[PDB]
């Protein structure tokens, strides 16, 4: 009834009730950026500086559902997540950092396919648990 | 054509699906029927069977003084052959000439088979008692509360002692928990279930016992081997009796039993039982006697030396060995019949785990709002 | 023929089981039954296994001296020979002509197997000594002392190879706990510190009793020796009444009493008893005495030698240790005679840590009481 | 008298430690001379152990018709009964008369005991499942992560639940690979795959061969059968040649082959073998085949029925498996029939530690060649 | 008274210091000494004592037809009265009237007294070869290398694996540490050395043997008992020789062996060599077989009835007890004959542990000077 | 005689100890408070310590009495529990609920909460005793 | 030959070889200060920090002895150093800190003491080594 | 096929690639200074940098040749010690014997170490092999 993957979908359910949550303040974050001296210079840049720093977590959540469901020879949730993958590489490569309609379309996207994610994991889960 | 007696004994004659609709030895199916057909074809003789009336296979009366079943059948001219699992017996043999045995066999064991793997979901608590859990749950936060409390009133002697303490207590916990599950562990492994009957004879957990009328407790009776002798010691002052009627009741008191009871009879039905539906019984012990079945013969007679060397044949062609899969094994209901651990012994432990993961994220979530919206925005 | 007089006490001359229906000798059973059956199988005769019937073995009264028991039925012609176990003393050789013990015994303790005491409060320590727990202690607070003198005596190279070191150390010693408490608790190897009467003598916890009938009370007030002296000493000046009135009380009076009582008996019953229920019952210790039962025959008689010389020929040719192990051993009920661990084995280390908090507790306040108080006053 | 020809093959016909000094019948022991003795003992009669000349059982030449061994001595005259272990078969039956089987027995798998196996690179796995292991390898980087999710993710109660959750799950982790091994290493069960002739067919690691004259290997080419047929096909084209010449030649190539070969021979053989020296053998699975060894005698004869009822009373009294018992477990030599942990047993360890080692020493350097690169060129 | 013929054994009758200066009765002592002195006491006699020439108690020849020894100087009037150890039998009853048992006895077991409890220092590593303990140093020594590049020349995700590849090294070194140190422990526990003859008979690692001449080989031949059937199945078929020749060699084989050998003797010589130097001796097991020793008289004497008499007087008294005490335990020259960890099985951890402290502090020192010297003063 | 109630309350009265502490030390602040109400400048660093202190020793109110109680709810023990949620009650309505005026209500408040804490230390004791031994 | 008392032994020992030492080093930083202006003042407060840190180990090192000493029933030894626990006790009342005299004649006296006591550490550790 | 010999030789060659890695970065920081040998203060701040580096990068070279040389002695493998004990004799040397004229002897020092290196990493490499197989 476990094999080994119920238990990296409850990690990965666990770990993107998180990203859910990172993309919902992505979208608050820029709704208050929407209003494009000091002051305001401030309120932008003290939000930048968290915006920029919290993009490592992705790179380690991507890596770590894609190395678990590699060897725990979960082949078809594999290919759900490796087209992200180009994404990421494509963005490595340089990120459009003319900078707000990229930012807030992929958020809305990510936003989107992690809330999708969150329910296809609970659904194999649910059915790895009551193989038996 | 010949007349030819027998008995109505699984697997050896049975009949067919519907043996309304049918007339004629074609209405009879068994081991018993295509060795009497190669019989046939090596005398050339056409027979007609029968089966015994009083469903016995023979013996004789202190006072009648006359034999029964279809020994009774074979010296009175009421069949002119036996083909059935006709025991080879010396009181018998001096009134009929037996074949040479197309089938030995003898006594054997018979037990509940074992696949009890199903451990809880939260076993590995087992080897101390919830009490203890509980209590080191509580003194973990109790000691993180009060090292909180000195570190922050008072930013040294208190730390370091209760560091100490902690390590004196943590180091005497996980050991008190590992010796335990090792004495599980090796408790459960060094248990040789049986390999024999001096397997049964030097323990007294697991019952045992035989039919009420047979030749089986003959045997265990009047009987030198010191195993036997005791085995006998234990059945006749036993208590309830270990002795059952027909054999179906011993079966299925032991299929009932997990692991108490086990029922000494013919290694044969044992087989063919272990081969049937629900398949929760093995045979595992060597047989202990020694005997056989063979064809028997009004003494006489002209086939004794016919029939004999038929039987050989047989024996040597691998033909009756082809029977008894075919009959037990082939026609077989039951065709399937470790020491690590399984994570269904561990489950708990990581869903605790991701339990407190959750719980920590969520905590760190609702902190990360709290702390940011008051002090920046709000 | 000749009469053989006895007395029901098991397992000597036992009732069969159905001896309503029967009305013989086959009604009686046991050891001294076969005896007799043997001796008169070496002589050759016809005996009629009767009674003795007061019930009794043989004495005499202090006034009319008259002789009850078997020795009367013996010395005044109502009986020919007692196969029974008559112990041999001056006084009844005096009269009557006693053979060889076929039977040697004498006092022994009886008392109720080691049952699973009570944790301990402390029972934690037991897997190690207790040197080296305070040396372990030792060792933590001297390590503690040197990592600080490489802080403020020096601001490393030495708090590396002492991390390393410490880390082997308390490797080694959880290790060294951990095998050791695994041991105790797989196997549960029970000893109690009675292995004779000299262990029952220096101690004075548990206490014991005789049968206040008998020869084994006048044995103690006999007999002075510097062990056996102090026994009488204490049971004469005890407090409550260690004697009693029969076999079964002293028995029920061992049970109940489990870990405070020890009954002193012949050995053959001792025995007799352990093997049978509830199997809660085990002889200590070798025979304090040695005493022998011997067949017993009127002064005049003709089969004293006859007799005599059965007894020693059966005791060399193995048949009375045979007829022994058959009524006592074979016959024996208890022929075969892991758990979770509760708070109670480790309740220590739960004090040890509030202790241990509280005084780190302690330190903490009485530590801020003088540091705020100096940085306010001065 | 009557002329016992037998043949010297052991524990049947074996000479006496002190035959050059005695002539006669002495001189000869074993399962058959008692059987002989209790023959006569029911028939009556004297009889001279006499020995066939051709040292041989029985056969006949294709050409010239001839019976050679104890076969013509009966045939022929030179013989009136042959108390040896005389197979059974079609052509013996046709010229003789044999007796009841006093001797089942069959084709069996003789193979040397398992002994301790190469450790295993990996063998400190084995104590816990593998998906534990992947499962623990899992919990212990999704930990970190979520760690590294408390600090830069937000600034704690979220490390310290995660933290106590980790000491416990790393806690009983520990402790049930620690429980697991001590079970292991302490009684070491040992089972081999080769519990039936089904598994060696199966498989094709270890060989197998049979003395290439015998009616063994005439079996398996004979008797047609989805397993049997698969064995001649496999030892008809197999390279080196498994069969062999005699049985000791066998007995020393399954020793020294000690787990590549196994060999099949008679199950009476086998088990008198596992009972001599060295004690490094073992028969596996139960017989392929049903054989019975009978007693003979020349087709016209008057001791036919005495000796065939001679031989069932016998089997019926206990008394076969008594002699049995006697020559081949009484006498049997093994009747009896820890260590320290080498690195062998942990290489794998060192393995993965050294590999993780540079592992992080390739990602430092290559971090710090990027590291200091953007430092300097920017 | 009155001629006493006696024999030399110890402790029954033995010389003074100087048996130069001494002429009489007064040469000799021991319990046979003093219990003529009783004898007399009780009958009014002078006496005086006399050795017999042959040193033999008794027996006849299958052709001499003369008893010789004391028994035959009681036969032929060269002794009035035997006082010795002389063992009472049914062919010796036959031609002399032997008194009621003064001492009763059998066979025991003797075995070398277990006082090995000198571990070795460094015993602690014995679980795991010292190779692994080299690895296991050098890996953390390397580890710690590692770690200390990296956090030095890059000030992480190498850190992080080293970390973890380390948490997993430690975690299967501690549990393969501390299994095989469980294990060792274990087998060392449940080792039930021996309580009785059948604990021998059901192993075969500790052999044992009798004398090559005595009554003790005849009681384990033509014996029923299973138990002494199998040891005298072992004894026969030993190699080498059990049986040994007078009774010091097989005392002194057993002395220089650990526990490999076993010496079925008299009880009493057993007892006695258990409290004589070096006291590298014990008997645990209770008397087999049950005999007794006897005063002896010729038939046709006057004393018998008066010396039975005397011996139940003194056996009922206690004076036997006595005087066995005297001669056995008070003047034994050997007056005295755990479960948890002894510090020395530890201690080597504690000399590492101090001397890793000692060179922690030198280092320490040496960088102080080093440190505070060259940077503010040199 | 162990019943994971002795543990308990031993650990729950070690924690009082400093509570009954705190108590009296802020009884003490309040009192020199109350009487002290350069010298402006030392009376306003002595006055800003002291809130610092008080301000870093609320939370381990909360935290060890939320721990009492959650202690006693796990513990089956269905008196002290009872005994301690008004306190409970009380703080949650201190959280939305609250120089001079303040002074005396929080030393009103001190003091009764003193009162209550030894009134439950001796409490637990007197249950730690009639627990362990039964 | 262990019997505890050897390893308390050891430890003291090893832990009273520091301080022949840093009594030695007081004699040096005594004969240095001898020399009784910003650099002396400096040369001769940094080195005083150090004499006033360094306080705290002695009361250390005594409590271990004496308590180790105490609870393994070597009452011999700790007659042997409760006078200097006395003597503490008087300091700690009042540590004359006019100032030399009595520094430089306590630490000599007491790195005596300590020079002593390590002899008679080993003298006691070798007996009871070779007891069996 | 252990024998304390292939543990030895793996975990020695681990630390000879570092090794190797920072020979090759001494190279190619003693290259660009002899290249290079507000331009002036950035060349100053490059080679105060430079420099800084190569003072954290000497402890490492002594500590892993010691324990080469440690591990070689307790493995009884008397071939390899042989072999690093002169470059230990060197750097013993070296404490008491050692811009323009510096910089070249460092940069030949720096490359027949390398080469030693680089020989004796594969000297380990196939040690560990004919070690490992036998």
């Amino acid at each position: 009834a476990f094999t080994f993957a119920a238990f990296c979908y409850m990690l990965s359910l666990v770990l993107c009730a998180a990203l859910i949550f990172f993309a919902i303040w992505h979208i608050i974050a820029f709704d208050e950026l929407r209003t494009d001296a000091r002051e305001r210079l401030r309120n932008i840049e003290r939000i930048c500086f968290l915006l920029r720093k919290l993009v490592l977590p992705e790179y380690s959540i991507h890596s770590l559902f894609c190395i678990m469901f590699l060897c725990a020879q979960e082949w078809l949730t594999l290919g759900l997540n490796v087209p992200l993958l180009f994404y990421h590489f494509w963005r490595y490569f340089h990120c459009p950092a003319d900078t707000l309609s990229y930012c807030q379309k992929e958020a809305w996207c990510k936003l989107a396919f992690y809330l999708l994610s969150f329910f296809y994991y609970l659904y194999c889960m649910i059915y790895t648990l009551v193989s038996s | 054509t010949v007349v030819v007696t027998t008995i109505l004994e699984s697997p050896y004659v049975m009949m067919k699906k519907n043996h309304e609709m049918l007339e004629g030895n074609e209405r009879y199916e068994g081991y018993c029927v295509d060795l009497a057909a190669e019989i046939a074809k090596h005398c050339g003789f056409k027979y007609k069977l029968t089966i015994v009336g009083d469903g016995k296979y023979g013996a004789r009366d202190a006072d009648t003084k006359i034999w029964n079943g279809m020994v009774g059948e074979l010296v009175y001219g009421k069949a002119d052959i036996a083909i059935a699992p006709l025991t080879i017996t010396l009181v018998r043999e001096e009134v009929i000439d037996f074949s040479k045995p197309f089938m030995s066999l003898g006594i054997s064991i018979m037990i509940k088979k074992p696949q009890k793997s199903k451990p809880g979901v939260f076993s590995f608590l087992d080897p101390l008692a919830y009490e203890i859990w509980m209590c080191i749950v509580f003194a973990y936060i109790g000691v993180s509360v009060v090292l909180f409390l000195v570190s922050r009133f008072s930013p040294s002697l208190s730390g370091r002692i209760v560091g100490g303490v902690w390590w004196f207590f943590t180091l005497i916990i996980i050991s008190s928990y590992t010796a335990n599950l090792a004495a599980f562990l090796t408790v459960e492994r060094m248990v040789s279930p049986i390999e024999s009957a001096e397997d049964l004879s030097k323990q007294t957990e697991i019952a045992y016992g035989t039919l009420d009328s047979g030749s089986t407790k003959e045997f265990f009776r009047r009987s030198k081997i010191a195993v036997f002798d005791k085995m006998w010691t234990y059945m006749r002052s036993a208590e309830p009796s270990v002795f059952v009627r027909t054999t179906a009741e011993g079966v299925a008191r032991v299929r009932k039993s997990k692991g108490k009871y086990a029922y000494l009879l013919e290694s044969t039905m044992n087989e063919y039982i272990e081969q049937r539906k629900p398949c929760d019984t093995m045979k595992v012990g060597g047989n202990l006697d020694s005997k056989g079945y063979g064809i028997a013969t009004p003494k006489g007679s002209s086939l004794g030396n016919a029939v004999n060397l038929a039987v050989l044949k047989l024996n040597e062609q691998g033909l009756l060995d082809k029977l008894k899969n075919k009959w037990w094994y082939d026609k077989g209901e039951c065709g399937s019949g470790t020491s690590a651990l399984s994570l269904s012994n561990v489950a708990g432990v990581f869903y605790i785990l991701v339990g407190g993961l959750g719980l920590a994220m969520l905590v760190a979530l609702i902190e990360f709002c709290y702390k940011s919206r008051a002090e920046a925005k709000r």
